RNA sequence: GCAAACUGCGAAUACCGGAGAAUGUUAUCACGGGAGACACACGGCGGGUGCUAACGUCCGUC
RNA sequence: CCUCCUAAAGAGUAACGGAGGAGCACGAAGGUUGGCUAAUCCUGGUCGGACAUCAGGAGGUUAGUGCAAUGGCAUAAGCCA
RNA sequence: UGCCUGGCGGCCGUAGCGCGGUGGUCCCACCUGACCCCAUGCCGAACUCAGAAGUGAAACGCCGUAGCGCCGAUGGUAGUGUGGGGUCUCCCCAUGCGAGAGUAGGGAACUGCCAGGCA
């Protein structure tokens, strides 16, 4: 009777503590030189290239941040 | 350990000879026996609880530990409290219950072979525990008995009643 | 063992399998074994010809290409639902 | 199985080191040997392993797995990483309990310089 | 057998990110001054509302 | 104040369109380190009837994750110390 | 330089489930007793102490089993952008991108470093 999504995109370039995506539940974890916020939010640990993958038992997707 | 000797002394040899193993350890062995008065009749007060953990304190040689539901009972009620051994105390218990308690049996008909797992286990309720002399007239409350499920590595009926006529089994 | 001939396809996509479908054609497929499978054109007025008579899906078939015969079997038939046309027909080598 | 509750609890431990890509150094403990490594953040090689199943920890040894076992064990693989050049390594007990044989062994690694 | 609030499967157009060709008065962005501007409508594209009866009504796009 | 669709697969894209919940609390119901890993159904067992009770079996989270809703949690964010 | 085992990574079903036999040389696993280091919301269940006292029962190790699960082409089909047409509700034409399912087939995973035993 806010903005969820992608924000940021493999292969791109980005600032140290840049956010890349915010996710309601689990659907992505942070990979090495990444972080995780309270709301599962991940941010840009370093400068340099990103990449999306998928790994794991469950074959979970993965977000990585490799050197530039 | 008391009987855990004798056990491996004569029980061995004659069910190795009448099934013909290879290892020691492929023979069934209890591992655990389960004592465990579902007396159900705490919910109004746990008095009742207090007690019957009290007869299990005394009655063996550790004190038991408060259990709750997976009737009209909610979730997580405490209502009974189990005690199982795992050493020495198995044999020291089991042969001090052949000898004083399943022999001093009042009306004693017999075992219930179909009481089993259908996997190598037997569970059985025996009332009455006046059986047990431990059991303290003094302190009895009500007529109970003891939810004895005997744990035991059998893998089919056949190896339960192999195991359970090692002990001599009785009668059905 | 029926002498059947048909049409080595030379586009790959739907406008071929529409075009031979307009003109009363359509296409089909013959693979099995280690030999690479390769595409053919089936001319619909023969294939009804043909089949008909129950045979035709009992023993195995025979294909000629460039004035090759080759034995295939028809693996399956697809059709329109009310139509009776033969959408495509899948063969394997024998 | 206590085989997949052990693996299960490694695996955290493990998955948590990894994100300083570090050299660990592994010890795994069996009821009648004790095995230790020091391997690379990739995980595909090792710079140093030491067992008591060879001749170099037993030979003194009534046996290979005990407190005594684990200290010499502990003492062998300290002075051969000391030597290999650590520099301030991390530890992993496999997800295992710092109670015995893996207490011994780095309490024994302690005493000989190691700087965890 | 069904499911806009069913997905065990899963399209092209639409997006920015990286490399690359020719193009086009730099067709691109910021700042500073000066505007109108605050009631649009027809049709097509896929829908809701509405009784898909409506030449009724509202959405994103040309 | 907040969640689900409605809504044309980046975000957004009208409804007086249909669902709704929240005005809470913890000095633990947070953290540290350690340990453990359910629901669902079945077999035996006085009441207990099949499901007040424990042991075992298929399986490893469809339990639970304090609040309505939706996504997520096995490395457990779920439980104890 | 070969056969076998253990640890650690990539790999996350062509790695899983079902059946048979094979292993105590080394190694591995179960385990005796535990008052001793330690311990339970009760218990040597796990944890820790003396080892082979006993064994290969489960477990893991190889191979065969394609039974099961899984992947999976090839085409075609459905769908659809762009421009147009018709009896314009819907369909078709030209071109491009190209489903799901199913299919032949694959399918007893592969690979990298160290350590130990037998050649």
């Amino acid at each position: 009777t806010k903005r969820l999504g992608v924000k940021r995109f493999g292969g791109e370039s980005v600032l140290a503590g840049s956010i890349i995506v915010r996710q309601r539940g689990t659907k992505f974890h942070a990979g090495a030189n990444v972080g995780c916020g309270r709301d599962h939010t991940l941010f840009a640990k370093a400068d340099g290239k990103v990449k999306f993958e998928v790994k794991g038992p469950k074959n979970r997707k993965f977000i990585s941040i490799e050197a530039e | 350990a008391k009987l855990h000797d004798y056990y491996k002394d004569e029980v061995v040899k004659k069910l190795m000879t009448e099934f013909n193993y290879n290892s020691v350890m492929q023979v069934p062995r209890v591992e655990k026996i389960t004592l465990n008065m579902g007396v159900g009749e705490a919910i109004a007060d746990k008095k009742l609880l207090d007690n019957a953990a009290a007869d299990l304190a005394a009655i063996s040689g550790q004190k038991p530990l408060i259990t709750k539901a997976r009737f009209k009972i909610r979730q997580g009620y405490p209502i009974g409290c189990k005690v199982t051994l795992r050493g020495e105390r198995m044999w020291e218990f089991f042969e001090r219950l052949i000898t004083i308690a399943v022999p001093r049996i009042r009306d004693f008909r017999g075992l219930s072979a179909k009481s089993f797992d259908g996997r190598g286990n037997y569970s059985m309720g025996v009332r009455e525990q006046i059986i047990f002399p431990e059991i303290d007239y003094d302190k009895v409350d009500r007529v109970r008995g003891l939810d004895i499920t005997i744990t035991t590595t059998a893998k089919s009926d056949e190896e339960g009643r192999a195991l359970l006529a090692a002990f001599d089994f009785p009668f059905r | 063992m029926f002498t059947i001939n048909a049409e080595v396809r030379k586009e790959q996509g739907k406008g071929a399998s529409r075009r031979l479908r307009a003109a009363n054609k359509f296409p089909a497929i013959i693979y099995g074994g280690k030999e690479a499978p390769l595409a053919i054109e089936l001319d619909h007025d023969k294939v009804m010809n043909m089949q008909a008579k129950a045979e035709f899906y009992s023993e195995v078939l025979t294909i000629v290409v460039d004035g090759k015969e080759i034995k295939v079997k028809a693996q399956d038939v697809q059709r329109h639902p009310y139509k009776p046309k033969l959408q495509h027909i899948d063969f394997v080598r024998a | 199985d206590k085989k997949s509750a052990r693996i299960r609890r490694a695996t955290r431990a493990r998955r948590k080191l990894q994100e300083l890509g570090a050299t660990r150094l592994v010890v795994h403990r069996t009821p009648r040997h004790i095995y230790a490594q020091v391997i690379a953040p990739n995980g595909s090689e090792v710079l140093v392993a030491a067992s008591t199943v060879e001749k170099a920890i037993a030979e003194q040894l009534k046996y290979t797995g005990n407190k005594d076992a684990a200290a010499a064990v502990g003492k062998a693989v300290a002075e051969r990483a000391l030597e290999k050049g650590i520099k301030d390594v991390s530890f992993d007990r496999s997800g295992f309990q710092y109670h015995g044989r893996v207490q011994a062994l780095a309490d024994a690694a302690r005493e000989a310089g190691l700087q965890f």
